This record gives C-alpha cells, structure tokens and sequence, in this order.
C-alpha cells in the first residue's frame, strides 16, 4: 500500500529522497 | 484499533489542531471522516 500510503499521505498534508523534498514545499503551499 | 470509547479525545482535539499525539487511525473510514472532520473545523 505504498500508493495508499502516498495518498494519505499527501491528502493530509494540505487538511492537516526528494518526494519528502516535494512534500515539504507542497506543505509550504498547503500554508 | 484501540477506538472503541476514545474516539472523543481525537475528534473535539483535531478541531483545534494542537499538534498532540493522540491515535493514529488505522481504519479508511476513519481517515475520510476525519479529513470531512477538520475540513470543517478548517473553516469553523
């Protein structure tokens, strides 16, 4: 379920090793 | 999958977001009412 982690991952970051780079400026969009 | 009776202490606290360990939910149907949950904690 790396996918579905993926998923809940990124569905909660804007509700609340560079994929974590694009999370993180993903976050910095979400705020 | 300890949310039997505690599931209050998550969901009145996920409305102020007070970044406190509390439950990680491991159940899908917890995860979709939680984000409508905070969603409309969002913009209450």
């Amino acid at each position: 379920l790396t996918l579905s982690s993926a998923m809940w991952f990124s569905w909660g970051v804007l509700l609340n090793f560079s994929a974590r780079i694009l999370g993180m400026v993903w976050a910095g969009f979400a705020m | 999958s300890f949310t039997i009776g505690k599931a209050i202490w998550l969901l009145w606290g996920l409305v102020f977001n007070n970044s406190v360990p509390v439950q990680n939910p491991k159940g899908t149907t917890s995860k979709i009412m939680v984000s409508v949950w905070a969603f409309f904690a969002v913009i209450f």
